[PDB]
């Protein structure tokens, strides 16, 4: 798995892998690693695939409950934060979940949680998590910039997800891409690596490790 | 309930007599080698499905019960007494003697008469069967006060069906069978019915006879009943 | 526990009419200590004088409480008050200030106000006591569970009394030996008895601990009274 | 004074029946169902002009799809809106869907019997019956536009349309004779706000008075101050040139 | 142990207990809550009976729920207490959980619903006390009153009363008290403030409390001579014609 | 110690055509080297046009299964007759297999039938609730020998056209029942030829707008 | 014998009496009427449903309980809901555990025990409804009349609630005639409908009056509301 | 958590065209000590059912009681009861799978493997499996332990399929059975020469054999067999 979100310029861009595995056998390619939490409000999903699935639906369903009791979204980081303290209740128990809880608020502006099984629960402007974690980390880190426009930021990480679904074992399918601003989120589209990595290498000039 | 009268009396158990007399009449008779139940049944309205509104029931395979008084009562009664018999078997492998089912049923009906949050029981109890050492029957009152009988009847019928039980007893001093007990049974209840003529009345009948059914409880149907029923019939006028 | 259609509470009242027929208790707080002085219940001269606490006791080192009411209560709630200041010692590795343990004592009798159809503790209590943020206090409680601060105050009979004599002779700029001879005359005029002899009486006063820095707490030992008794002039 | 659930000579439960006068004291509150939503409207009844009337919250929403108003003891409605929310929510947790109206109202009802401390069968943690009565209303896929009305008693009942609280008696005949099954949403919300000017004891305008309604397409709505002045306006003209 | 219902309805459907639970602050001394533009401000008397009081240390009747949300209260005075802890509570709980203080009107909200609950619950009474919280949501300007009472109903208000002869001094806000044009600053809001009470103390002397607060967590208590120089000002401007 | 599990082999399979969906299963029943039965179903019809099997450790299978079947009941009852969409029953599943968290049943979990649209659908689960919606998906055993056949000849994946320099693909067109039928008993003699858990015999469930339709075939018993 | 005797549902009258329970079966006779009766190849529930006004819904009066059993209610609804629920769980249990059809008789026994223990304990009350179950099971088609007291009868056929002492002495006429409609669903409902006017002061039943309810052979219980009982009026 | 101490053997069964046959040697072993040499693990429950049970005897004997208790409580308040609401085949297995599946859950399983065997009111053969796991499966041939690796290749030779049931005479299955007895006793360490084995015929009823023993063993060509490879004397 590679998940990565990171903030700048004009908001924040959520990119995810599609592989799902048990042991070395690929189990799916079509898998969606991101929940819809709301309009506002998006989840990513690393570690156990049941676990962050039922916990982050759940949370989504702990939101709905804040809006109906308080007549105003829920803020990241309290939305953030049910999810962290749910899972630290379970601490030992086995829970396996890397998770980033990302929004846009009017008071927060954007932000980036990000929530482990650990209990860890940390803001900041950039994360990746996940086996393939530290190949999306060197593509991001070495081209991120805060100025970068929405169309450049969205294919940065769109092509971090491809060089983790290249080098790790593990992360592989299709890219999933958010697009995240003060309006909300947007979808920016499927991206299966089948066809992605051949237009890459070719538009791109780059993996040049690849043969033909 | 737990309230003691100045002369030492507890009004809510007189009161919950009152409600057995109120009831239908149920007797019960001993023989030489087992016991014979019987019990009236009111017929409300010809729309009652015949033979099937079973009053007597069983407890374990060996013992039978009957009651008049409060029917749900009797029910809830008789639930314990399975608990009580199921668990005796559990822990000591024998089916529990009919003395120690007796005194089992007596202190559960007792203790409803100790504390102000309950009220007794609204029925008597009518019950026995074949144990290790013999026929037993027994009769159980909502107080808890229960003994030995060789004939027992409770009910609207009551005071008949004890002079025709205590006629009985003086006229078979060295037993009497279970074959003519059932008969018995059927006269009494008939004879009892007097009371109660202006509704009409449906018989049942139960045994347990150590030669005639192997000491195992079983319902008196078919050509028994009808040969009691008979009986009955031809010695009432 | 109810309510009247008045909004009292009847058996909070009759608590309090209870407490109206103990012994006079009596606080007193000067500037450099406090006065605990209450009349023992018309008793016998076979009462054992020497090994008697009937109205005075220690709470901790710094607090203690005058009683008006039931013994068998107060004790109860003395006991539970003795545990929260060592609960708070351990805790905090600091005596309990004065106030926070008249409100958890108080918050036990609002319990038995408002929950669980007991009947209320028939005790009222005068708290004098000294902490290093509001130095010497002066406090009561009764059956309700409120609570006030005072400079000087009397729980248990002829409150109304002494209570007015006291508002008469009290100013703010006393000694500790002025405010021992206010509430011994208070109680003299107050008593339903011939005199007031030192067999009638418990006397403590909390001080500034002879000549040290720390706070001293002198339970008043029977001679001590008669002595007392004498110095201010009514033998 | 004996005892909370004991039955009358007549067979009918004791503090049941007072619990419904309580809501006869309170507010009034009508619904009206249509085939273009449900509007329900409520009396705002400040008990002084110091009072800020917009936080009188008698109408609350329960998901996108339900909506209610209530008429009493107000205060002994906050948990049953907390239970009703929760049971919205958890179904969709559960089944990736809306709760159905009628299953909604049939949780709360279920939530209204349990006053006791257990009844021999069970547990009851509550010591009166709610003293509260609400008009649930909302759309599902099965049933279209409902409007229910949800008693103390446990008892619920469909309405095409209903009148809670003080004025209810009078409000009620007036709808017998108002409602057809024809009424559009804007003849609906006219009716609510006249018959509401009729029970009120104050003159009715956007400030003691509210207005709400759900539709399919744009989910339950608490129509603001603005909204519901024009909607008075239009009344007035409407009525006047009658 | 006990659980035997003491709440409970009557035939004409009132609930006695709660009815009777504000008999108990309509006797309780008087409390008074009104918001200038920039400010909410809390008086409440104290009565004569007893003077002999030590004032720095008997608990005043304005309690600091969180920095920025005060509770002032009529009623019985120990009931308050189990009331204004449990608030403390659910404050410091908001904080860690939402990471945010409670707005004003959360926290009334939940007051009111352990109100509500000492209604409805076997083996208890219900609360003999009536609440005015104040103060300034999170990062905001717009200055909030709300009032609650033992039924578990409450509601904001521009300006109330509560407790013995609050209907005099609501009847003399209803006259004094102008939406359009609020008291406009600190002031001449706390100036307000205190002619209501004049019309129940008679006196005013350490009989009047007041605490003033403002946005961000600005609240004081005003001391003795802080008060009477506004005591002395009411009457003497207004006595002539 | 005492294993609170076992494995009782088997294989199922389950393809969603566009107004149908296939639900299909060996009948096999396996422990270690011996075979228990030749014929043990294991697809079931839960009611609602809804057909599930949850192949692996078979008392954990059957239990699940059961307790499904008894919540579709229960929403009957609950939910005045409404009829449980696919989705619906989904979501349901993930709570009872999520419910044991701590304590898993040990089975792969897969559900078949119709959409709202009418469209086929097949859902798949892991033991401990992790689900999606698939085009086919195959559940157990013989997994891993028949999964890579669908995707090469349902998704007609790697698959392009004739010519064409490997860039345009074989359009993804929709299969007939007929068509897909085939794929299965092709999928399953291929099993059976190469996993020692697969063989005896093969039952189709069958699900359209008409219901659950069922067929069988007999498989090599060796 | 009046006075002290009906403070609660533990107390003996000097009679002999439990007024707590009779005053429950008063609820039942204050509520609206409905019909129960049996061939041998079918059992009917027909219930006379009522608005609490005019523009509101007739209130359902049956429950289904198994795909082999149900129940029509008269007396307090939400008892109703509270006593079916039960019974849909024994009959679950019975299904789940030994996989077999709750007997119909067992049924009555099951529910007899509930409503019994409300009439001994102390701060309870007794349930204010009365039941009539239909049911098929392994020995054919049942009908069952409960009452809050707990007394269980297995009859014919029987109705109860208001003026329900028509039906009763109409069915009570016809028994020699219905007790034989066997093969023949739609007029055994017929024998029932007609049965359920003997109990009308009111008027006409109209197609939102009425409802039916029909468990038999090769039936399983259904409920008939609405449009679909317009053919029996 | 546990272990078995006192254990039985093989249960072997099958369906003939009537009804079913069931068999079990008369074997308690402590480990490899064979220590109790008349133990009944044929159970009758009713006289349409036998249980048959390998495994820990202690368990056995639990379960035992459970169906004697079973026989018991289905007698209470049921008229039916030796008539259409006896305990059926299916009935029972049931109710031990349910009990076999909570109990391993719970991890304290009832260390056994169970066969219940009958015919069905219908007329229908029952035969299912459940063991300590609470797993379930149904065949034309079940078997336990040893019996599931040598009975059931040679029962299989006779009913291999549905099909091959009615084609399959009392006396054919009888002799297949008395014949697998004989090779489990060749070849099982933890085996009797004494059996008993049940019929239960739909028409015959329940006919149960005790006291079997296993004849014509062949030993004779033992006497030829010398050393382990070149020894010749
Ligand atoms: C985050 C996410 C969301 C949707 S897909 C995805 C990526 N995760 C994945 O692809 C992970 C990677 C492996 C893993 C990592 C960490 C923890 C557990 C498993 N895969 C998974 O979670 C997959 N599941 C599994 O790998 C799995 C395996 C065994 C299992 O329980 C069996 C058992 C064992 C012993 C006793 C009783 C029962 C449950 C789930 C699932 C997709 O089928
Ligand atoms: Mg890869
Ligand atoms: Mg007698
Ligand atoms: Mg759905
Ligand atoms: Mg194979």
């Amino acid at each position: 798995t590679t998940t990565l979100a990171f903030r700048f310029q004009g908001g924040i861009i959520v990119a995810v892998d599609s592989r799902a595995t048990a042991g070395n056998w690929v189990a799916s390619q079509t898998v969606k690693k991101v929940i819809e939490i709301n309009p506002f409000l998006l989840g990513t999903m690393a570690g156990g695939a049941a676990d962050c699935q039922f916990w982050e639906t759940w949370l989504g369903s702990q939101c709905r409950l804040h809006e109906l009791r308080e007549k105003e979204r829920i803020s990241v980081a309290a939305a953030s934060k049910i999810l962290s303290n749910l899972v630290y209740q379970y601490k030992g128990a086995g829970l396996s979940m890397g998770t980033m809880i990302c929004g846009y608020t009017r008071k927060e502006g954007p932000t980036i949680y990000y929530v482990d099984s650990d209990g860890t629960r940390l803001k900041g402007d950039i994360f990746c998590v996940g086996s393939g974690q530290t190949f999306a980390y060197g593509v991001l880190d070495s081209n991120y910039k805060w100025d970068l426009s929405v169309e450049d930021a969205l294919y940065l990480g769109k092509r971090s997800i491809l060089a983790a679904a290249h080098r790790d074992a593990y992360s592989g399918g299709s890219v999933n891409l958010y697009h995240v601003t003060e309006d909300g989120w947007i979808y920016h589209g499927n991206h299966d690596v089948g066809e992605l990595f051949w237009k890459v290498k070719e538009e791109e000039g780059s993996f040049n490790n690849v043969i033909g | 309930n737990s309230v003691f009268s100045p002369d030492g009396r507890n009004f809510q158990v007189e009161y919950a007599v009152k409600a057995v007399e109120n009831g239908t009449t149920s007797i019960g008779i001993k023989c030489n080698d087992g016991v014979v139940f019987a019990v009236e049944k009111l017929i409300t309205s010809k729309l009652l499905v015949p033979q099937k509104n079973v009053k007597i029931q069983v407890v374990d395979r060996h013992i039978g019960c009957v009651y008049s008084g409060l029917i749900p009562d009797g029910r809830h009664l008789v639930n314990r007494g399975r608990e009580e018999a199921a668990s005796f078997k559990k822990l000591y492998k024998t089916p529990i003697p009919i003395p120690a089912f007796a005194d089992r049923l007596g202190q559960y009906v007792q203790a409803h008469t100790l504390y102000n949050s309950v009220r007794p029981f609204g029925v008597s109890t009518i019950f026995g069967g074949v144990d290790k050492n013999g026929a037993h029957l027994y009769m159980l009152e909502p107080s808890g006060s229960y003994w030995g009988y060789k004939g027992a009847a409770t009910g609207k019928g009551r005071q008949s069906a004890k002079a025709e039980l205590e006629k009985l007893v003086d006229h078979h001093p060295e037993g009497l069978s279970a074959r003519e007990a059932v008969k018995q049974a059927a006269k009494i209840i008939y004879l009892a019915h007097e009371d109660n003529k202006e509704k009409d009345f449906e018989l049942e009948i139960s045994w347990c006879s150590l030669s005639e059914t192997n000491g195992l409880h079983k319902f008196v149907k078919g050509d028994l009943l009808q040969e009691a029923i008979d009986f009955a019939q031809k010695e009432i006028n | 526990t109810i309510f009247s259609p008045e909004g009292r509470l009847y058996q909070v009242e009759y608590a309090l009419e209870s407490i109206s027929h103990a012994g006079t208790a009596i606080g007193i707080m000067a500037s450099d200590g406090i006065v605990l002085a209450a009349e023992r219940k018309v008793t016998s001269t076979l009462l054992e004088q020497d090994t008697s606490t009937e109205k005075l006791y220690k709470l901790n080192d710094k607090i203690a409480v005058a009683v008006a009411g039931l013994t068998a209560d107060a004790e109860i709630l003395i006991n539970t008050a003795r545990i929260h200041a060592q609960n708070y010692l351990k805790t905090y590795n600091e005596d309990i200030p004065v106030e926070i343990l008249v409100r958890r004592l108080s918050d036990i009798k609002q319990g038995y106000t408002q929950h669980g159809g007991l009947r209320p503790f028939g005790v009222s209590f005068i708290y004098a006591g000294y902490d290093d943020r509001y130095g010497y206090q002066l406090y009561t409680s009764n059956p309700s569970g409120n609570y006030t601060g005072w400079k000087a105050i009397s729980v248990g009979a002829n409150t109304s009394a002494a209570q007015t004599l006291l508002q008469m002779d009290y100013k703010d700029d006393m000694k500790v030996d002025d405010a021992i001879e206010l509430a011994l005359k208070t109680l003299s005029k107050t008593t339903d008895s011939s005199a007031l002899t030192y067999d009638r009486l418990e006397f403590a006063t909390i001080r500034k601990g002879a000549n040290d820095g720390e706070v001293y707490q002198k339970i008043f030992k029977p001679q001590e009274i008669k002595d007392i008794l004498v110095k201010t002039g009514i033998t | 004074d004996r005892g909370v659930s004991t039955f009358s000579p007549e067979g009918r439960l004791f503090q049941v029946e007072y619990s419904l006068e309580a809501i006869k004291l309170g507010s009034t509150a009508i619904g009206i169902a249509t085939k273009e939503g449900v509007v329900l409207g409520v009396e705002k009844r400040a008990t002084s002009p110091l009072l800020e009337s917009d936080s009188i919250e008698k109408i609350v929403e329960i998901d996108r799809h339900i909506g209610c108003a209530m008429s009493g003891l107000t205060a002994d409605a906050r948990s049953m809106i907390e239970h009703a929310r929760t049971a919205a929510v958890t179904h969709n947790l559960y089944y990736d869907e809306d709760i159905n109206v009628e299953s909604l109202t049939q949780s709360v009802c279920d939530l209204a019997l349990r006053f006791g401390e257990g009844a021999s069968g069970e547990e009851r943690l509550m010591s009166r019956p709610f003293g509260v009565a609400l008009l649930i209303a909302g759309h599902d896929a099965d049933d279209g536009y409902q409007l229910f009305h949800a008693e103390p008693s446990g008892t619920f009942y469909r309405y095409n349309a209903k009148a809670i609280g003080s004025g209810s008696e009078g409000a009620q005949a007036e709808l017998l004779n108002e409602w057809h099954s024809s009424l559009t949403l804007k003849e609906a919300e006219l009716l609510v706000l006249k018959i509401l000017k009729q029970v009120m004891e104050e003159k009715l305008d956007e400030n003691n008075a509210q207005l709400s309604c759900i539709t399919k397409q744009d989910g339950f709505k608490i129509y603001d101050n603005e909204k519901t002045a024009e909607l008075i306006k239009e009344l007035k003209e409407k009525e006047a040139a009658e | 142990g006990y659980d035997r219902a003491l709440s409970i309805f009557s035939p004409d459907g009132h609930i006695f207990q709660v009815e009777y639970a504000l008999e108990a602050v309509k006797r309780g001394t008087c409390a008074v809550g009104v918001k200038g533009k920039n400010c909410v401000v809390l008086g409440c008397e104290r009565r004569s009976t007893l003077k002999l009081q030590d004032t720095r240390i008997t608990p005043s009747k304005v309690s600091k729920i969180d920095s920025h949300v005060v509770l002032s209260f009529s009623g019985l005075n120990a009931d308050s207490r189990i009331l204004i802890e449990k608030a403390r509570v659910e404050a410091q709980s908001h904080r860690l959980t939402l990471e945010d203080p409670v707005t004003v009107e959360y926290l009334t909200r939940y007051v009111a619903g352990v109100q509500q609950r000492y209604t409805q619950s076997g083996g208890v009474r219900p609360f003999g006390v009536s609440t005015l919280i104040a103060g300034f949501d999170p990062r905001d300007d717009e200055p909030k009153l709300y009032q609650t009472e033992p039924s578990g109903i409450y509601s904001s208000w521009s300006a109330q009363t509560i407790g013995r002869n609050s209907k005099t001094v609501r009847e003399f806000l209803e006259k004094n008290y102008d939406r359009k044009e609020p008291p406009a600053t600190v002031e001449e809001c706390v100036k307000l403030t205190v002619r209501s009470l004049l019309e129940v103390v008679q006196t005013g002397a350490k009989n009047i409390e007041i605490t003033v607060v403002k946005p961000d967590s600005d609240i004081v208590a005003l001391s003795s001579e802080e008060i009477n120089q506004y005591v002395t000002q009411i009457e003497q401007e207004k006595q002539e014609q | 110690q005492f294993n609170p599990y076992g494995d009782n082999g088997g294989t199922i399979l389950g393809i969603a055509g566009e107004d149908f969906a296939v639900l299909a299963g060996d009948t096999r029943n396996i422990t270690d080297y011996s075979i228990n039965s030749r014929y043990e179903p294991k697809v079931f019809d839960c009611g609602d046009n809804i057909v599930m099997s949850a192949n692996g450790f078979a008392a954990d299978g059957d239990a699940l299964v059961k307790r499904f079947k008894n919540s579709v009941k229960w929403y009957h009852f609950d939910h005045n007759d409404k009829k449980l969409s696919i989705n619906s029953a989904a979501r349901n599943i993930q709570h009872l297999l999520y419910g044991k968290r701590f304590f898993p049943y040990y089975v792969h979990t897969i559900i078949a039938g119709l959409d709202e649209d009418g469209k086929g659908a097949v859902y798949s689960f892991d033991p401990v609730g992790s689900y999606e919606r698939e085009q086919c998906r195959a559940g157990g055993a013989a997994a891993s020998l028949i999964m890579p056949f669908l995707d090469n000849q349902v998704n007609f994946k790697n698959q392009y056209e004739p010519g064409t320099n490997g860039k345009v693909k074989k359009p993804l067109k929709y299969l007939s029942v007929e068509e897909v039928i085939k794929l299965v008993r092709d999928s399953f003699t291929s099993a059976t030829e190469r996993h020692i858990q697969v063989g005896d015999g093969l039952e189709i469930l069958i699900v359209t707008k008409d219901g659950v339709r069922k067929e069988f075939y007999e498989l090599k018993r060796d | 014998f009046r006075n002290n005797y009906d403070g609660d549902t533990v107390t003996f009258s000097p009679t002999g009496r439990l007024f707590q329970v009779e005053y429950a079966l008063e609820a039942i006779k204050q509520g609206s009427v409905t019909v129960g009766l049996r061939s041998n190849t079918h059992a009917v529930l027909v219930a006379l449903k009522r608005n609490a006004d005019e523009l509101s819904s007739y209130q359902k009066k049956i429950i289904k309980c198994d795909e082999h059993m149900g129940l029509s209610l008269a007396g307090l609804a939400p008892d109703a809901r509270v006593l079916s629920n039960y019974l849909r769980q024994q009959c679950n249990y019975s299904s789940l555990v030994f996989n077999r059809k709750l007997a119909v008789e067992r049924a009555g026994h099951l529910l007899c025990d509930k409503a019994q223990k409300n009439t001994q304990s102390y701060g309870g009350r007794p349930y204010g409804v009365g039941l009539l179950i239909i049911g098929y099971d392994k020995s054919g088609a049942h009908l069952l009349e409960f009452q809050p007291s707990g007394n269980v009868t297995e009859l014919y056929g029987t109705a109860i609630g208001a003026r329900s002492q028509g039906a009763k002495t109409y069915l009570e006429r016809t028994l020699d005639t219905f007790i034989k409609i066997d093969g023949n669903p739609d007029e055994l409902i017929k024998a029932g409908v007609e049965a359920i006017s003997q109990s009308l002061r009111d008027e006409s039943l109209t197609v939102d009056n009425l409802s039916i309810a029909i468990v038999g052979k090769d039936t399983p219980f259904t409920i008939y509301d609405g449009e679909a009982v317009a053919k029996y009026i | 958590t546990q272990q078995p101490i006192v254990t039985g053997t093989s249960v072997i069964s099958m369906k003939y065209d009537n009804g079913v046959i069931i068999a079990a040697d008369n074997l308690g072993s402590y480990g490899s000590l064979l220590r109790f040499n008349g133990v009944e693990r044929l159970i009758p429950v009713g006289d349409n059912t036998v249980v048959g049970i390998s495994g820990d005897i202690s368990d056995m004997q639990h379960i035992e009681r459970l169906l004697k208790d079973l026989v018991t409580e289905n007698a209470y308040d049921n008229p039916l009861a030796d008539a259409e609401e006896a305990l059926e085949p299916s009935y029972i297995f049931e109710y031990l799978a349910t009990v076999m599946y909570q109990r391993r859950s719970k991890m304290n399983p009832l260390w056994n493997a169970i066969i219940v065997a009958g015919v069905q009111s219908n007329g229908d053969q029952f035969l299912r499996y459940v063991n300590l796991l609470g797993v379930t499966y149904s065949s034309p041939t079940l078997a336990t332990g040893f019996g599931a690796h040598m009975a059931n290749p040679l029962l299989r030779k006779v009913v291999d399929r549905e099909s091959d049931i009615p084609k399959t005479t009392v006396q054919v299955a009888e002799e297949a059975i008395v014949n697998a007895m004989r090779v489990l006793y060749y070849r099982d360490a933890r085996s009797s020469r004494n059996f008993s084995l049940a019929i239960i015929d739909k028409n015959t009823g329940l006919t149960f054999k005790k006291n079997l023993q296993v004849e014509n063993m062949k030993w004779d060509f033992a006497k030829d067999i010398k050393g382990y490879g070149t020894q010749k004397i």
